[PDB]
């Protein structure tokens, strides 16, 4: 069977009391009562500006010390012009055509 | 050299600044995950001129930027290395986490923690891209510290729940016994070569290098969830839907085979560690992968999808050919992240339903995320010229084709068709089929957030394979002379798990009540390892 | 894949090893057998920083194709000739490859009847 | 997402499944019907009808409280106790 | 708190095992204390070892991450039988046929990994074959000596 | 507010696999009470899905009439 | 105005959505078709497979004995 | 076996709690709605064909196989709620379930923020500290000697008397805090 | 017929198939009211204290503070030398010790002796 008659009216009353709890958590429409207190500055703040200082930084303090940014050298193939030294570089040999 | 080392550390610091905004605050944000995501974005876009300078030419370099420690023979520098390795990871990974924070603030906008929850998704993403541009062994020990306590942070996210704080320790275990390899290598290193910088290591060249990548792959076992220490990203699915997209598809899980392609001119003089990496690979792409075959939860089949999906790219490390894995990793975040935010889409769709047999009907009620969906699991599968078409066809022509273990290789076919068999089994449950879920629908997906975050990464899962495939400089040759029940090898096997897995899924209208027999219990409990290990161990 | 078969089912004695091949001479049924002739030079492989897997006799057409594909930037799609002609060398070194482990199997076909009709008349 | 709940919805959506069950007559279900006693209903039946809410709200109903709910004036009561409405 | 509620040496007497159970507030019949050989339980009651997963989800618990009541006696590995850590919850299958399967598949596993590592697959050809020595100066050969000559042959 | 609810005389069963169901326990001798709320599921915008072929080959159309376009322009463009 | 739910029947759907999936799966079918067009190789082959049983022995340098 | 009211399920709720289970079971195990609606008419007739059954011995002898049943045709992992133990989203908002007592001890400057909040709560507070004694003499005579029985709490009787031990009961957080 | 479960220590037998909730006798029945009559009485001596207004503190468990005083504070008075406590104090006590001193020392030994010798790979090491 169901409930009780006392576990019904116990409920009841509870519920009755829940109730009144939870409709006493709604607000007010003057609460909360606060306390009395440029378009592209993205990409300026963020990016040049940190650009700027890590430029810097990388320029006049890390590559002035040896060996802190080490560049892999470019990939040199026949047929370059080297802008170092000037001489362009002979190229291959004629193929051993296959088609 | 001014621009590319330049842009390079501009990413990072760009990273760092929002962690500077949300703990230099007093007032509440106007929308910091606004800010956080635009800050991705710029990243993103940062990011992309050094690897468009690389795709040029192959400029690589390192920044050894802060003389930070001299122990005697040991110069700790702060040493960040522009590669292939990152030039291609660090982008992807970022137009990721871009994707995915502009997915959460839709899926975490109730959320009273959210600018919490964005913090501590910017510092796994710091962490991460400290693991991915570091060259020596203290950094990169640094980010994966990182990303394993931040692996912790994000699955505890609702810490009243007992088995989210349960799942984020046990991913903690799993990571430490990972880091047991990981700081033996380090001590190998030290002590037999004296270094941690990648440089040294590749240009000394140890022969007898079985104890230091023995290491790397006990390191790579737990972070990558391979056979042995899987358990933990089942149990990681436990977090936030973002915190399974970003960290536990695309971004964390491939650091231990980050590892061990980053450590490949060790690995290719070494058939003792190519027939470990093979044989562990091997393992796990078959147990979960055929574990997923039998779930409900929609996250635990992604989890053991992207587990799958990992021991294949352990797979193709053991046959020495690592830049076809980490091509592998690099398209397989586009699609696995959008896999999760489908699923994500669907849970949240469905009040917060997870199991696919309270889904069905969202072929036309959830077009596009129906549409996203069938898109991702077409690129899982490996459909032609998709962006799964791009690498693991591939990887499948070079696991044929080589001095290889042919039970490996016939496991990996065997993995290759499971994966079709429950991507059409996530297609019929979820998509298929008619609605099993409750009466009032409040099915909606219609955020621009949502859309935009998905379309994202659905332009990826349509072009980044190629793009990404097109752009590479070859590292390897290709092998493209084959015979054609060779080359036809696993579009056709994974067409017959496609046919075969569409005879189980119309056996379920059959109205026929059978007894579940061994195969079904032993998958069904995780092929019955979480349940010893997790009992009989801390018992003793 | 009927080697595999041929190699474990069949006999071993007339599959030829993959490890330790050829097991004859380079001459031994070659009259007058030329000598491979290398395109690259060696320094302009050693200047193209070339993978020493990618360093075999055809890297010439593979220096082609990467000075295609630095060239040609950004069309990164506007050097399929250049890949299709390393490809196709690729091939037909492939093709060699095949050949010499078809001469090794028909060299030990040639010992296995030499060796049988040794024992039938000796 | 999971939209706020009234007294009245949950009568109406509670009464729309009672009257979609093809052992209550729609003309002399009300709020105070009695099931083994105004409907005259089986214990299996009224197991039935608890897990056709569970079905329906999307949420669980303990056994204890599942043995007791002999009316759908108990079951939005119980609804409304375990989903805090009227707030 | 006071002397006559924490936990003393093992009870003899019946009338000290009563008090016992008066004082751990349980039953006297089923209170039943730790095997009297020195290990240092005292009094305290041997709990049916079963976790608290097994424990009423529903119920109305004093501690409800726990689920367990006041005053009622914990068990003595009660930090070890949490919800976080070691349970004791059937599963559908056995124990021990699960110890069977496991173990079966990650042998049988294992030992095909190792006859088909001793019977490989491979292809049809050759081996590769490299100009100028075999590489010999790519794969880090000396200048000052000169190797044997590795010359390869057109077919 | 107020959500109002539809009819729950229109949910009948013919036309449902519930028919079929009702039909096999009648041919047994039995009946199902629970029809009518699982009648929603079956009809409606929810009746007739598409089967996992009629899934993959969504858009098929209208990509198929874009390849032909794109196609026969650069057929036309080539020349 | 939002999208309201509805209760036991299929939810309103907005046009853009349904569109844009319509568009992607078409994108999806176009770039399918379009790549199996120029390509035709990377699935199929691209190279034909020879026959080393046809192969003669003069090629070879097998002389019989 | 585990009740706050009672002390032991009946046969009755025993066959009730078996066949809810039993139904629960199979709908893990038959996933599509129909299929379980047609098995769920006929475990439903199976429970009807042992209804009227009045030997109890045999009744618990057939509901001990019917336990043996039960357990042989089980699934591994079965459907469980979200918000019900075990599911994916259980106990998920207890970190947002801040008890009401650590709004006592906020700054002035803060609960001057809700004014009428605090201004409606303190009255609250008031009926709780003037309804307490009266429902501790209400329950020190009500309880029958040795303890109460059973964990049943009565209700009030009195018109202008609150029920006993209320007050956390009441002032519990919601579902979605 | 049917697969009987077996119980295990880390998988006990569920509450459906032990036979003791299947028992109608009446000692069951007087035990369950005792339990049920203890935890009542427990409930209402627990919550009273808990809905207590004038208490701001702690509700003090007595049973937490004997699980507290048992793990600690009952240790050596209820030592005794006998065989099986003695067995386990020298098993797992100084066992592993002897363990570990053996292969330590075994493998510094072969360590040195490979090092005097000049047989072991040292060549890079001049970190230690
Ligand atoms: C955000 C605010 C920034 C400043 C804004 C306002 C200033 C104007 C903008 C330009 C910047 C200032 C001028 C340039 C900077 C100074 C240049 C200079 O001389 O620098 C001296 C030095 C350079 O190093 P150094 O080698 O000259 O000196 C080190 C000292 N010895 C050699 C004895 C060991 O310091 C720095 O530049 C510090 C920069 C640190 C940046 C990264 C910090 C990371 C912290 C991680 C901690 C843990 C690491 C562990 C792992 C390490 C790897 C294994
Ligand atoms: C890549 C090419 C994909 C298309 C060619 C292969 C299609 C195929 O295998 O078809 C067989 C089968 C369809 O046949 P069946 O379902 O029996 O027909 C009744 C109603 N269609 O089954 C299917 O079509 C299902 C498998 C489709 C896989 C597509 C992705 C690969
Ligand atoms: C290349 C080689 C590769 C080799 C691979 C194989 C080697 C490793 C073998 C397996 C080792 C790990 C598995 C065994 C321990 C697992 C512990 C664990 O994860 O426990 C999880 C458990 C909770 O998990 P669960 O119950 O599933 O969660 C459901 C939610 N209630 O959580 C708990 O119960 C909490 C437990 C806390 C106390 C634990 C005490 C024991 C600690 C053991 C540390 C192990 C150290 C190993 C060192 C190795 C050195 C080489
Ligand atoms: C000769 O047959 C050896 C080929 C390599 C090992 C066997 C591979 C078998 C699987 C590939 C073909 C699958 C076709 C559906």
């Amino acid at each position: 069977s169901g409930y009780t008659p006392d576990e019904k009216l116990r409920l009841q009353q509870l519920r009755e009391l829940r109730r009144r709890w939870l409709k006493d958590q709604e607000l007010s429409p003057r609460e909360p009562v606060l306390p009395p207190r440029r378009h592209s500055i993205f990409a300026f703040t963020h990016v040049l500006i940190p650009v700027w200082i890590i430029h810097y930084y990388l320029k006049y303090h890390v590559t002035t010390k040896p060996y802190t940014i080490v560049e892999k050298k470019p990939r040199i193939f026949p047929g370059d012009t080297i802008l170092e030294t000037g001489e362009v570089i002979p190229p291959m040999k004629e193929f051993p055509d296959q088609h | 050299m001014n621009l590319f080392s330049s842009l390079t550390l501009v990413t990072l610091i760009l990273l760092t600044m929002p962690i500077a905004a949300i703990n230099f605050n007093t007032h509440k944000f106007t929308n910091y995950p606004l800010y956080v995501k635009t800050t991705i974005s710029c990243a993103f876009i940062t990011s992309m001129i050094p690897t468009m300078m690389f795709i040029h030419t192959g400029q690589e370099m390192i920044i050894s930027n802060w003389h930070w420690l001299t122990i005697q023979t040991l110069k700790l520098s702060l040493s960040f290395k522009m590669d292939f390795f990152s030039m291609m990871f660090v982008p992807v990974a970022l137009f990721v986490t871009w994707s995915i924070m502009e997915f959460s603030m839709w899926y975490m906008h109730s959320d009273p923690n959210i600018n919490q929850f964005f913090k501590y998704l910017l510092l796994f993403l710091i962490t991460m891209l400290i693991l991915v541009t570091a060259n020596n062994l203290f950094q990169l020990f640094i980010g994966w510290e990182g990303v394993g306590i931040m692996s912790f942070l994000l699955i505890g996210w609702w810490y009243g729940r007992t088995d989210a704080n349960t799942a984020a320790l046990q991913a903690i275990l799993y990571n430490r016994i990972g880091d047991i390899g990981f700081i033996l290598a380090m001590a190998w290193f030290l002590i037999n070569l004296n270094t941690w910088d990648l440089q040294q290591i590749f240009m000394l060249n140890p022969n007898d290098s079985n104890l230091p990548l023995m290491g790397l792959i006990l390191a790579a076992t737990g972070k990558s969830a391979q056979f042995g220490l899987h358990p933990w990203l089942p149990s990681a699915m436990e977090g936030p839907t973002p915190v399974s997209a970003l960290l536990h598809s695309s971004t964390m899980v491939v650091a231990g085979i980050f590892l061990l392609i980053r450590f490949y001119p060790l690995t290719e003089n070494n058939k003792f560690g190519q027939s470990i990496m093979l044989c562990l690979g091997a393992m796990t792409t078959l147990f979960t992968a055929m574990c997923a075959l039998t779930q409900n939860d929609i996250k635990k089949i992604i989890a053991f999808s992207t587990s799958s999906q990992l021991g294949l790219m352990m797979v193709t490390i053991g046959i020495n050919q690592p830049h076809l894995a980490f091509l592998h990793i690099c398209t397989h975040a586009f699609f696995k992240a959008m896999l999760f935010m489908c699923s994500g889409s669907i849970i949240h769709s469905l009040n917060d339903e997870q199991d696919i047999r309270k889904m069905g009907g969202l072929f036309k009620a959830m077009p596009f995320t129906t549409t996203a969906l069938i898109i991702g699991s077409l690129a899982l599968t490996g459909m032609p010229f998709l962006t799964g078409f791009y690498s693991k066809d591939l990887i499948i022509e070079s696991a044929n084709t080589s001095y290889t273990n042919a039970w490996a290789l016939l496991m990996t076919l065997v993995a290759t068709s499971f994966t079709a068999i429950y991507s059409t089994r996530i297609i019929f449950f979820a998509l298929l089929g008619q609605p099993r879920f409750p009466t009032l629908i409040n099915i909606n997906e219609n955020n621009p957030f949502l859309i935009n975050s998905i379309k994202r990464l659905l332009i990826g899962s349509l072009f980044a394979g190629f793009i990404i495939s097109n752009n590479i400089p070859p590292m390897t040759i290709p092998q493209m002379t084959m015979p054609h029940y060779l080359k036809m090898t696993a579009l056709t096997v994974t067409i017959l798990g496609f046919i075969l897995a569409l005879e189980i899924s119309n056996t379920t209208h059959y109205l026929k009540f059978n007894y579940p027999s061994n195969t079904f219990k032993f998958s069904n409990l995780l092929g019955y390892y979480p349940t010893i290990m997790h009992r009989l161990t801390p018992y003793m | 894949g009927a080697h595999l078969a041929r190699r474990y089912l069949g006999d071993a004695s007339v599959e030829p090893e993959p490890l330790r091949m050829p097991t004859f001479p380079p001459d031994y049924g070659f009259p007058e057998r030329k000598e491979r002739e290398m395109v690259a030079t060696q320094q302009e492989m050693n200047d193209a920083q070339l993978v020493l897997q990618q360093r075999d006799y055809c890297a010439h057409y593979l220096i082609r194709f990467l000075k295609c594909k630095r060239d040609s930037f950004p069309n990164f799609l506007a050097c399929k000739h250049e890949q299709h002609d390393w490809d196709y060398c690729e091939h037909l070194d492939y093709v060699k490859r095949m050949k010499e482990f078809e001469r090794e199997r028909r060299l030990l076909q040639r010992k296995k009847r030499r060796e049988q009709r040794e024992a039938d008349m000796a | 997402d999971a939209p706020p709940l009234t007294l009245e919805g949950i009568k109406d959506r509670v009464l729309y499944v009672l009257k979609l069950y093809d052992k209550i007559d729609p003309e002399k279900l009300s709020v105070n019907s009695h099931f083994m006693k105004d409907l005259g209903l089986d214990s299996l039946d009224q197991v039935e009808i608890i897990m056709a809410m569970e079905d329906e709200f999307g949420f669980e109903i303990p056994d204890i409280d599942a043995e007791k709910l002999m009316c759908p004036q108990e079951i939005v009561d119980y609804i409304a106790d375990k989903k805090d409405v009227y707030e | 708190i006071t002397k006559d509620m924490l936990p003393g040496p093992y009870p003899k007497t019946p009338e000290e095992r009563a008090a016992a159970a008066k004082k751990y507030n349980m039953r006297v019949e089923d209170y039943e204390p730790y095997p009297d050989d020195g290990m240092g339980y005292g009094d305290y009651p041997k709990l049916p070892d079963r976790s608290q997963q097994e424990r009423d989800p529903w119920y109305d618990w004093d501690h409800p991450d726990l689920r367990l009541n006041w005053g009622e006696p914990m068990h003595w590995d009660l930090d070890m039988y949490i919800r976080n850590r070691v349970d004791t919850s059937p599963t559908p299958v056995n124990w021990n046929l699960m110890c069977k399967h496991l173990f079966g598949f990650v042998a049988f596993m294992l030992f095909m990994f190792w006859v088909g590592e001793t019977y490989p697959t491979y292809q049809p050809v050759g081996p590769k074959q490299y100009p100028y020595n075999n590489l010999y100066l790519e794969r880090g050969g000396d200048p000052n000596k000169e190797p044997e000559p590795v010359v390869h042959y057109e077919i | 507010s107020k959500m109002e609810l539809p009819d729950y005389k229109q949910w009948k069963i013919e036309g449902t696999p519930l028919e079929t169901v009702q039909e096999k326990l009648a041919a047994r001798g039995l009946r199902d009470p629970w029809g009518r709320n699982e009648a929603w599921r079956y009809m409606g915008g929810f009746a007739n899905n598409v089967s996992f072929v009629g899934a993959l080959l969504k858009g098929f159309k209208w990509g198929f009439a874009a390849f032909v376009v794109a196609v026969g322009a650069e057929y036309y463009l080539e020349s | 105005a939002h999208i309201e739910p509805r209760y036991r029947q299929f939810p309103q759907l907005t046009r853009s959505q349904v569109i844009q999936a319509e568009f992607f799966s078409a994108t999806m079918w176009f770039w399918i078709l379009w790549r199996f067009w120029h390509d035709s190789d990377a699935v199929l082959g691209h190279f034909p497979y020879p026959d080393p049983s046809q192969w003669t022995d003069e090629e070879l340098g097998i002389p019989p004995d | 076996a585990f009740l706050p009211s009672a002390a032991y399920l009946t046969h009755q709720q025993k066959v009730l709690q078996l066949y809810k289970r039993a139904l629960r079971h199979l709908e893990s195990r038959c996933v599509h709605r129909d299929k379980y609606r047609y098995f769920a008419c006929l475990l439903r007739a199976r429970f009807d064909e042992h209804k009227n059954e009045k030997d109890m011995v045999k009744a618990t002898q057939l509901l001990r196989e019917a336990e043996k049943e039960f357990w042989h045709g089980q699934h591994p992992q079965p459907y469980i709620f979200p918000e019900s133990p075990g599911g994916t989203s259980y106990e998920r908002y207890e970190c947002y379930k801040v008890p009401e007592w650590c709004l006592d001890d906020w700054h002035p400057s803060e609960k001057a923020m809700y004014p009428d909040y605090f201004a409606k709560r303190e009255q609250w507070k008031k009926l709780r500290r003037e309804s307490w004694e009266r429902e501790v003499k209400q329950l020190q005579e009500e309880t029958p000697v040795g303890g109460p029985r059973t964990e049943a709490l009565p209700p009030a009787r009195k018109q202008g008397d609150l029920p006993p031990l209320w007050w956390h009961i009441v002032t519990r957080p919601r579902e979605r805090p | 017929s049917f697969p009987k479960y077996e119980p295990s220590r880390l998988a006990s037998l569920p509450t459906t198939l032990d036979p003791a909730e299947y028992d109608i006798s009446s000692e069951t029945r007087k035990a369950q009211a005792e339990r049920l009559a203890i935890r009542s009485r427990l409930k209402r001596e627990y919550q009273l204290q808990y809905n207590d207004p004038s208490r701001r503190g702690v509700v003090e468990d007595p049973a937490l503070i004997r699980w507290t005083c048992a793990r600690s504070a009952n240790v050596y008075p209820n030592f005794r030398p006998n065989t099986k406590t003695s067995l386990l104090g020298a098993l797992f006590g100084i066992g592993p010790l002897i363990f570990w001193y053996y292969v330590f020392k075994t493998d510094r030994d072969r360590k040195e002796k490979l090092i005097q010798e000049g047989k072991l790979d040292r060549t890079f090491n001049i970190s230690y």
